[PDB]
């Protein structure tokens, strides 16, 4: 009964950042020494746990959020960052405890003539709290006029998309980010590998 | 310092490309909107054509849509308009505008004007 | 949409009340429209967005009114320094035409 890692490393769509898709995980054995020694990602920065002795240890659930950003963004992806990524789209606690993994997918959701189906958040009236998921594509409004969902002046449409071409250098290329938060509580923590 | 730093006069040649710059100072530029605003000397402000930095849409005037191009550059906090094929008649001033923006909220009008460049186009 | 502003000149002594009217060729939300001020040397500078609002350090003189298809600003008491040009600029509906200029000079 091993944790379906599969399905979530290797998924043929992904979700946009703004909408981060969010699978639970639990009651499996998670054979985390693949994913370690996989050698196929750029990054797997990890916080709370040592990504050596991360099988070991077992948290409760496991909760895999995955979507896709610029690589330049992907420092972004940590505790205490500020950003577009890290102030509108998708933020992590300061005392997050989890791993997160990110690798090129250039290869993979880029298209010839630009990729252009993956949007981001820009505008928010707030910042988001941790793992807060804000999906709702109503107009912004910058000023204090009420412009009843037209667009114009001072009312922007809060997604942008990504322009995902072949061309672009690896700033601009995607990378796949999938990023694991170790939940633990008053459960029996059902989860650990072997 | 609110500023809208403005490139110096340009002494340009017709039918060249001029990048007129908009540096923005102690203001936040990834929720302003910048609008674009000519003057030939003498005459009227005619409104050069706007852009949403953040997300990067445009738009242009009906009758400047085939030589302008104005972009954004958040790495610096700039906006260019790229003039080109310039002729005699494009000696004038040029105006950057924006509402005075904050991380979240903007001001209702354009309130802040930057010095403006003077543009000579001529052999 | 075009925009007209009236008179063309506004020949005045400083110390009364002046009226620049401005007519949109169609009903533009009061909102969505500014007039800003220019003396030539400088840019010319915000004075009333909304239609009816002041702006930041404008002296209270200087108001705003009227609404649909035409606009109205007053000054009640005119002085040497606000002779200057006043333009109009609705921004609703692309293209954001500007006003074509309201000069005011002594009489
Ligand atoms: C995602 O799929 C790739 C192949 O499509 C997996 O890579 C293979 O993994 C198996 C077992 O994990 C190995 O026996 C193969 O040699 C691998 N082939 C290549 C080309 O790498 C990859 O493991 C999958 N991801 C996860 C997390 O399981």
């Amino acid at each position: 009964n091993l944790c379906p890692f599969g399905e979530v490393f290797n998924a043929t769509r992904f979700a946009s950042v703004y909408a981060w898709n969010r699978k639970r995980i639990s009651n499996c054995v998670a054979d985390y020494s693949v994913l370690y020694n996989s050698a196929s990602f750029s990054t797997f920065k990890c916080y709370g746990v040592s990504p050596t002795k991360l099988n070991d240890l077992c948290f409760t659930n496991v909760y895999a959020d995955s979507f896709v950003i610029r690589g330049d963004e992907v420092r972004q992806i940590a505790p205490g960052q500020t950003g577009k990524i890290a102030d509108y789209n998708y933020k992590l606690p300061d005392d997050f405890t989890g791993c997160v993994i990110a690798w090129n997918s250039n290869n993979l959701d880029s298209k010839v003539g630009g990729n252009y189906n993956y949007l981001y958040r820009l505008f928010r009236k707030s910042n988001l709290k941790p793992f807060e998921r804000d999906i709702s594509t109503e107009i912004y409004q910058a000023g204090s006029t009420p412009c009843n969902g037209v667009e114009g002046f001072n009312c922007y449409f809060p997604l942008q998309s990504y322009g995902f071409q072949p061309t672009n250098g690896v700033g601009y290329q995607p990378y796949r980010v999938v990023v694991l938060s170790f939940e633990l509580l008053h459960a029996p923590a059902t989860v650990c590998g072997p | 310092q609110v500023q809208l730093v403005q490139s110096g006069p340009e002494v340009k040649k017709p039918g060249t490309s001029v990048k007129v710059s908009c540096k923005a100072s102690q203001f936040t530029f990834s929720i302003s909107a910048v609008q674009w605003v000519r003057q030939a000397r003498g005459q009227r402000l005619e409104w050069m054509g706007w852009i949403v930095v953040g997300s990067g849409n445009t738009d242009y005037a009906q009758r400047f849509q085939e030589r302008v191009t104005i972009s954004r550059d958040m790495s610096a906090g700039t906006v260019y308009m790229e003039l080109r094929s310039l002729r005699s008649e494009d000696t004038a001033v040029y105006y950057c505008a924006a509402p005075y923006c904050n991380k979240t909220n903007c001001r209702d009008g354009f309130d802040m004007w930057g010095q403006g460049t003077m543009v000579t186009v001529s052999s | 949409i075009v925009l007209t502003q009236s008179p063309g000149t506004l020949s005045l002594s400083p110390g009364e009340r002046a009226t620049l009217s401005c007519r949109a060729s169609q009903s533009v939300s009061s909102s969505y429209l500014a007039w800003y001020q220019q003396k030539p040397g400088q840019a010319p500078r915000l004075l009333i967005y909304g239609a009816s609002r002041r702006a930041t350090g404008i002296p209270d003189r200087f108001s705003g009114s009227a609404s649909g298809t035409d606009f109205i600003l007053t000054i009640s008491r005119l002085e040497p320094e606000d002779f200057a040009v006043y333009y109009c600029q609705q921004y609703r509906n692309s293209p954001w035409t500007f006003g074509q200029g309201t000069k005011v000079e002594i009489k």
